[PDB]
């Protein structure tokens, strides 16, 4: 039973609960019952960005980074509706938590590549006839992916979207057309899927861990560049609650 | 003799070049390991966050900066004042992003400098000479201290510690009138009379010695060979010099007693120096500069604004465009 | 970065021509009569 | 410290720079061409 | 895009005894997340120059 | 071709009446009776196909709808933009006085 | 990191005790006139 | 050329110093 | 076929095709190198294939 | 420019009743705000709430009406969100929170009085800094 | 026309160096005794 | 009106527009001038005319 005073400056914080070896077992789904997810936890452990090769006809490839803006990474304290389905599948619809993460991580070489880790608005839902959610259990879904900035988000030289000067200033007779895509800012809203595989289960106290894989686009700066493709990995936690 | 004493002899000696010392022995290491992370971050350090809010500037000349807009960056704000030593970081490229290099420089400095002082003081002794030199460089020595370590202390992060570059300091000083008008601050204004008359005093104590140079050589030659060194002779009139500026103001306005005379050269700037520093320190508790914002009033109420109502216009768009995307409430508390 | 092409041109005779002159100036006047 | 006994002074006369520079500065008027390119 | 169409000059005589990698994470073979230890391109030039 | 929305946005209805799809909740201070009870409620119900959806969030006391009622005339709707609704901005824009 | 971590506390901790140990070396003594300052 | 030119004027600065502290005319008294 | 043995099979790489005042990376001539185009195989009229 | 009575002239309820108030009671006015009220509302804005000021226009179309003596005094004694529709002297200083607002509690009926007259007249005064914020300074 | 950008600069220090290093030596020649 | 005219009264050729380290001849700014666009005239909605 940790205190925050346990916890503080550890990294603990960053982490998602686990359960033990021994929860194995089997949580029993009422279909007359309604559920709910009181808290989703999602725990990054790698971040893969898929290199952009030359010829465009190459297989590209997932490559690793390094992670620089240190134990900030984590999804928590995610609640939502977990619905019963005609068909016997569940379905969680998240209703809101701290479901976003700003990440930078960084390439060889130096890149570096912001993302908003995220799984806003999911909707993700299990095989069918599921009368218990077991270590066979997955859910698989679809997110909100938004811009990486709103749009009062402003650029070095005072630019943005719903604020900001609209040109730049700095150049007051340069031409307009080649400055365009820097000058009117873009909001971006784009999808990413998610898979969550359950690997344990309290059925008991209806706890459920396991592992996650979420694909989804990188930060494209509002509009000035082409984002990158990402790859998320890492651990999951669940709490499953009548409701 | 054994070798720890034949090593202090060393260390203490008077006949190095350049004088090592106790104080020198904390000094030597700590300048060294400062300067050269502070050149290397300064040619090929990537871009720092700053203001913690994933918004990296860039400081290095490799990344696009040249001499007047390069810096070493400040660490960011997420960090505040923890201690974010290289092996805090789980990796240079995190360190680096993070702005590492900064707190390694800065703490290595006001320690180096500060045995600097001390060094000072300890060659003073060796050579039997008077030890209030050090009390002189205390006061530039204070105003390090003051944007690199209180300032963010009373601020609550190195984030906002005088960034190490031209440009930087710049920013730091239009920031720091933004939130504190340090300009109607009467220790900036006495840091002000401090430096204006130090260069003053300067120029004129300069112009005065030089003015009354004893005649010791001819006109085809640089009138400097007609000073040597050691000579016991001083090598102008005093006399000479001082019914010159006596007569220039009036007779009692003017030293003529040469102690006396350079004890002002140093007290001058040297407290005028201290108060900028205090001014600076103590604006780093957030007790600004005086407000005379809407002071003057007529007789029915409209405000009647003085050149400090304008000062604060001038203010108000410095406050409201610094860190623009930093801010999510309406009071810039820190 | 787009920077002025004549600023390395530039920046190498300023530094070049004075400096040349000083060492002219010194080493003719090391190599008289001592 | 002693003085080094291996030292000698160093002479060019004004025929010698005259040569010198017309080498120099009628090389660069060849080189230039193909520096320029 | 290797080294010999880049111009590089000295690169080729530090690959060629063992030198491969950045502390960058890159290597000439077109690895990722390689660690070279010390003796990277970076580390060699950092050393001629000491 | 690129477009900044919000500019495009202040050409429509958006730009002349309190969207009750978009518009930033403080708006709601302009006319009397709406702020803070119904401006929460307008809000969260949102979006609506027309104005006088409005009328339909479940709960409304009969004053309520009255005062709904009395300024439809000063209410609009539009497509639902992105980028005035992400990031709780219709709860808090950035901007104070 | 550990190991630089160590390495630097270990040198810090080298020249601190230098630095103290220097001091306490009969420091007064080292002046060229009165050095009987005990 | 730039970044080049910036570290050489630099290091020219620092040779400098070298030069000026260790290899500085001695001062000599009379 | 490798796109690498491809690139070595092309006389911009050898390094008997140069010049003494051609200056700076092989890519400041024939361009940075993005992609082999393939084999082209040339036949006339007729279907004969030409070399 | 003077303080005139007419700029003293300020409506005392909703029913086009005036009231004229002295100088001694503007001053009594200006010095009981800055003394209870000023911490958050100097100026005429509102700095824990930007988005509600004390202007005039403002107070009108609040609910009940605020841009009158009643509508003031009645404020500070029970205090309402802008549509009436929640007390929250809970966390807003008045007579009836005294207990948990200490500084309200030597205020008398005539001091709340003097108070909204200051209220009411100071943006008679300034125009649009009162409620104006910085960019009005 | 589209000359190598470092002509100028490589022709001006292919010309001011080693005319400097001969200007330098016959200078000091000229300013020792005798 | 005369393009001449015209173009005197452009704040590109105001003689304090420039910059201490902008070098140059004032081409190499805002670019050589080639041709009047003419006069601009601004209208809102209700057709008022606005400067
Ligand atoms: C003069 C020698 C010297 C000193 C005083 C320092 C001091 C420092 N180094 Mg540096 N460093 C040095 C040489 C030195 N360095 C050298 C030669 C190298 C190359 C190997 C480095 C490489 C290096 C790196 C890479 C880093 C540092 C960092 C630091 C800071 C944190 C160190 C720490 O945590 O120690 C803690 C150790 C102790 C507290 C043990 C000492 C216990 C003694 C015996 C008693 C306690 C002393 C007491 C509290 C005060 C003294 C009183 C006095 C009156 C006598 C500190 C400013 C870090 C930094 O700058 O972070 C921002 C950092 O990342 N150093
Ligand atoms: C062993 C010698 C050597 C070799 C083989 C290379 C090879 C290379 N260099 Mg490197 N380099 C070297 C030494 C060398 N370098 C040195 C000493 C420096 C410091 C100056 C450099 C600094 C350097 C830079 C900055 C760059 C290179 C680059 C390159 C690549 C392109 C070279 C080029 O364009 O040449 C062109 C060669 C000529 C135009 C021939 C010059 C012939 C001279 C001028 C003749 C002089 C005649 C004389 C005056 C007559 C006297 C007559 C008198 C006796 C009567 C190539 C891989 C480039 C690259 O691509 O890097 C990625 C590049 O940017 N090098
Ligand atoms: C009376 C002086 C004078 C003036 C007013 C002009 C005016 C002009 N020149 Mg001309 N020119 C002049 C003399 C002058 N010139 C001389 C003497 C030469 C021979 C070198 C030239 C060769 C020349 C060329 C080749 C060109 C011009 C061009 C021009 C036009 C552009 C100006 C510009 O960009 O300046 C820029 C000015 C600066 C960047 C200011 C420099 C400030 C210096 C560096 C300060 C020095 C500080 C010092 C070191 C401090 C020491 C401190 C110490 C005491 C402690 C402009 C109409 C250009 C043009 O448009 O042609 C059609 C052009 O291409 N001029
Ligand atoms: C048409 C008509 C009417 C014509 C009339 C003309 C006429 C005949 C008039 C006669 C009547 C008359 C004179 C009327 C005057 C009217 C009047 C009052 C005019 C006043 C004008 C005026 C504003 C005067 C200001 C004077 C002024 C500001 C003086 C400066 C004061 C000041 C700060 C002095 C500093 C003194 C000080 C302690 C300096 C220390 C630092 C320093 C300089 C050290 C240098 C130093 C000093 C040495 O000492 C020596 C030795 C050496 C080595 C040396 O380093
Ligand atoms: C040292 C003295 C200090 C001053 C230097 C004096 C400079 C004088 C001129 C010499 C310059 C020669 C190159 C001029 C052309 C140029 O711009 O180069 C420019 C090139 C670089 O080339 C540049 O590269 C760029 C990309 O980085 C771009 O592609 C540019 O377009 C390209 O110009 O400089 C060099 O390559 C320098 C290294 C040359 C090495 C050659 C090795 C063979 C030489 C043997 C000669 C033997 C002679 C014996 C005679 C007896
Ligand atoms: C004998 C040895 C000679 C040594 C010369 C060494 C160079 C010294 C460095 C000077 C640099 C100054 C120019 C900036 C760099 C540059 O690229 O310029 C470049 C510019 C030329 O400008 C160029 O013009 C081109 C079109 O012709 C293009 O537009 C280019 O883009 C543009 O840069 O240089 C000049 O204009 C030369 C004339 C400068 C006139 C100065 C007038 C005012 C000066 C007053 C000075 C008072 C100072 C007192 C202080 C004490
Ligand atoms: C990027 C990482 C790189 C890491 C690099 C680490 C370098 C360390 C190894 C250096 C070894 C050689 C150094 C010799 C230089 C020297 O000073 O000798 C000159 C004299 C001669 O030494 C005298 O030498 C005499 C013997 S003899 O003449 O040498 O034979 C002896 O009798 C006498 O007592 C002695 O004082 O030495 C001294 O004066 C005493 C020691 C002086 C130490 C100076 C260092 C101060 C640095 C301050 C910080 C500045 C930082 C910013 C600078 C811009
Ligand atoms: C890393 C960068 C290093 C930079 C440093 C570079 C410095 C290089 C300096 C070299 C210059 C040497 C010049 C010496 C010039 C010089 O001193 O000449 C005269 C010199 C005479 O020497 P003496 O033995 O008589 O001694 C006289 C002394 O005063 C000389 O020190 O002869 C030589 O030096 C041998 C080679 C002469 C060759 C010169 C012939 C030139 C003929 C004209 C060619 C052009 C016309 C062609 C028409 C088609
Ligand atoms: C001092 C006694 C005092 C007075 C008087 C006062 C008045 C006042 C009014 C009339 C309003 C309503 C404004 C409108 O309808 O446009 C109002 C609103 C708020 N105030 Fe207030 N206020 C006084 C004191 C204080 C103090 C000390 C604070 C800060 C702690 C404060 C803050 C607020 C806030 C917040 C509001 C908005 C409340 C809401 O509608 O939810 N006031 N005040
Ligand atoms: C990190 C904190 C460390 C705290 C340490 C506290 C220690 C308290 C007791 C210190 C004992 C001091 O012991 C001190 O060291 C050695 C012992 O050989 C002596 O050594 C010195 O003696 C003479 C004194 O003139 C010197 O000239 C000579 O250079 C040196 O040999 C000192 O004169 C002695 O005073
Ligand atoms: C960027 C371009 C850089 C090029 C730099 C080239 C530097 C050239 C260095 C030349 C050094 C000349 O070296 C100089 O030689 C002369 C003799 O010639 C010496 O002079 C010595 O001998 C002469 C004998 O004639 C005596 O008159 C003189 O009293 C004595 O000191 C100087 O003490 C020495 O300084
Ligand atoms: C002598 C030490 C010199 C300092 C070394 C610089 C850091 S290393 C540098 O980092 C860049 C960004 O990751 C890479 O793009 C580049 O390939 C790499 O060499
Ligand atoms: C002067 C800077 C000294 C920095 C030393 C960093 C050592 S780093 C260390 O080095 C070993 C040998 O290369 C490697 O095997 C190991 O993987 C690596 O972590
Ligand atoms: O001034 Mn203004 O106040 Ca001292 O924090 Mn708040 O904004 Mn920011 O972090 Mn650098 O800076
Ligand atoms: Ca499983
Ligand atoms: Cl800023
Ligand atoms: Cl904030
Ligand atoms: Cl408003």
């Amino acid at each position: 039973t940790l205190t925050y005073d346990d916890i503080v400056g550890t990294g603990l914080a960053n982490k998602c609960p686990t359960l033990d070896d021994t929860a194995r077992g089997a949580y029993p789904i009422d279909s007359s019952q309604t559920y709910r997810i009181a808290r989703l936890c999602l725990q990054p452990t790698t971040f893969l960005v898929k290199e952009e090769p030359k010829n465009k006809r190459q297989e590209a490839e997932f490559v690793p980074t390094k992670l620089v803006t240190r134990e900030t990474t984590s999804l928590d304290q995610i609640q939502g509706e977990l619905k019963v389905n005609s068909d016997g599948s569940l379905t969680f619809v998240e209703e809101d938590g701290i479901d976003f993460q700003p990440v930078t991580v960084q390439m060889a070489g130096g890149e570096r590549i912001p993302l908003l880790f995220t799984v806003k608005n999911l909707v993700a839902s299990t095989q069918p006839n599921v009368t218990s959610i077991t270590t066979s259990t997955d859910f698989k879904g679809e997110f909100n992916v938004p811009s990486y900035r709103t749009a009062n988000f402003l650029d070095p030289k005072g630019r943005g979207l719903a604020s900001g000067y609209d040109s730049a200033i700095a150049l007051p007779q340069a031409k307009e057309e080649e400055l365009a895509r820097a000058n009117v800012k873009r909001f971006s809203l784009t999808k990413g899927q998610i898979s969550l595989n359950v690997a344990k289960v309290d059925g008991r106290t209806g706890e459920i861990a396991g592992t996650f894989e979420s694909e989804q686009l990188s930060d494209d700066d509002m509009g000035a560049h082409e984002p990158h493709e990402v790859k998320i990995q890492g651990v999951f936690y669940a709490s499953i609650e009548p409701a | 003799a054994n070798l720890w004493e034949r090593f202090c002899n060393w260390v203490t000696s008077t006949d190095n070049r350049l004088y090592v010392g106790w104080f020198g022995v904390i000094m030597i290491p700590t300048l060294l390991a400062a300067t050269i992370c502070f050149v290397i971050a300064f040619i090929a350090a990537p871009p720092v966050d700053i203001d913690g809010i994933r918004e990296p500037v860039s400081g290095s000349l490799l990344y696009g900066n040249n001499i007047i807009t390069g810096a070493v960056v400040p660490s960011s704000n997420a960090i505040g004042l923890h201690f974010y030593p290289i092996w805090e970081a789980a990796s240079l490229d995190e360190w680096l992003y993070n702005g590492g290099p900064y707190q390694l420089i800065i703490f290595h400095f006001l320690l180096g400098a500060s045995c600097y002082m001390g060094r000072q003081w300890e060659l003073s002794y060796r050579l039997g000479m008077r030890p209030w030199i050090c009390v002189a460089y205390s006061a530039p020595l204070a105003s390090a201290f003051a944007v690199f370590l209180i300032y963010p202390i009373g601020q609550g992060s190195f984030s906002d510690g005088m960034p190490l570059g031209i440009s930087g300091t710049f920013n730091f000083m239009i920031v720091f009138q933004a939130e504190h008008n340090i300009l109607m601050h009467p220790f900036h204004q006495l840091g002000v009379a401090g430096v204006f008359g130090g260069a003053l005093f300067c120029a004129m104590h300069g112009s005065l010695v030089t003015s009354s140079l004893i005649r010791e050589t001819t006109e085809t030659e640089s009138a400097n060979y007609g000073y040597k060194f050691g000579q016991e002779e001083e090598t102008y009139n005093i006399v000479a010099a001082h019914g010159y500026f006596g007569r220039l103001i009036f007779q009692y306005a003017s030293f003529n007693n040469s102690r006396s005379l350079h004890f002002f050269l140093a007290a001058w700037p040297v407290v005028g120096v201290w108060f900028a520093a205090l001014g600076i320190s103590t604006m780093a508790f957030n007790l600004n500069g005086f407000n005379f914002n809407h002071s003057v009033i007529d007789a029915k109420g409209n405000v009647i604004n003085t050149w400090a109502d304008i000062i604060n216009r001038a203010n108000l768009g410095m406050e409201v465009m610094h860190e623009r995307n930093a801010h999510n409430f309406p009071l810039d508390l820190a | 970065m787009e920077v002025n092409q004549l600023g390395l041109i530039a920046t190498a005779l300023f530094v070049l021509v004075p400096s040349v002159f000083l060492i002219i100036l010194y080493v003719q006047t090391e190599s008289q009569q001592k | 410290m002693e003085p080094n006994p291996n030292r000698q002074p160093v002479e060019l006369n004004r025929t010698s720079l005259y040569l010198g520079l017309l080498l120099i500065l009628v090389l660069a008027l060849l080189f230039s061409s193909y520096f320029f390119n | 895009n290797p080294m010999w169409r880049q111009g590089m000059f000295v690169l080729p005589f530090m690959a060629r005894l063992g030198v491969t990698g950045s502390w960058s994470g890159w290597s000439i073979t077109g690895e990722t997340g390689i660690d070279p230890g010390f003796w990277s391109f970076e580390g060699v030039a950092l050393a001629h120059i000491v | 071709e690129l477009v900044n929305v919000v500019d495009e946005k202040l050409g429509t209805a958006y730009g002349e009446k309190i969207d009750l799809n978009n518009t930033n909740i403080a708006a709601f201070i302009q006319y009397r009776g709406l702020y803070p009870t119904l401006a929460k409620l307008i809000v969260k119900n949102a979006p609506y196909e027309s104005v006088e959806d409005v009328l339909n969030i479940p709960g409304l006391t009969e004053r309520q709808k009255q005062i709904l009622r009395e300024n439809l005339e000063h209410f609009t709707v539009t497509e639902v933009e992105t980028a005035l609704v992400e990031g709780g901005d219709r709860y808090n824009n950035g901007l104070y006085k | 990191m550990e190991t630089l971590k160590i390495t630097v506390y270990i040198v810090v901790t080298f020249f601190v005790l230098l630095f103290v140990f220097g001091f306490l070396s009969g420091d007064p003594a080292r002046n060229p006139k009165r050095k009987d300052l005990e | 050329m730039e970044t080049i030119t910036y570290v050489f004027i630099f290091a020219c600065i620092i040779a400098l110093f070298f030069f000026a502290i260790f290899f500085r005319e001695p001062p000599r008294i009379t | 076929i490798p796109e690498k043995l491809a690139f070595y099979d092309y006389i911009g790489n050898n390094p008997a095709k140069g010049g003494l005042f051609r200056t700076g990376p092989m890519n400041k001539g024939d361009g940075i190198a993005q992609a082999w185009k393939g084999h082209a195989v040339f036949r006339n009229k007729e279907g004969e294939e030409l070399f | 420019a003077e303080l005139t009575p007419e700029v003293l002239t300020v409506p005392l309820n909703s029913e086009g009743k005036t009231i004229t108030l002295t100088e001694k009671q503007y001053l009594e006015g200006k010095r009981l705000f800055q003394y209870a009220c000023a911490s958050c509302h100097v100026g005429g804005i509102t700095k824990t709430n930007p988005s509600l000021d004390l202007r005039t226009e403002t107070l009108a179309l609040a609910t009940p009406p605020r841009d009158n003596i009643e509508g003031l005094v009645d404020y500070m004694k029970n205090p309402t969100t802008y549509d009436g529709e929640q007390e929250i002297a809970e966390v807003h200083p008045s007579l009836r929170s005294a207990d948990i607002f200490p500084k309200m509690r030597n205020l008398t009926e005539k001091d709340l009085v003097a108070i909204a007259g200051h209220i009411l007249v100071e943006p008679k005064i300034l125009g649009d800094k009162w409620g104006g914020g910085k960019v009005y300074y």
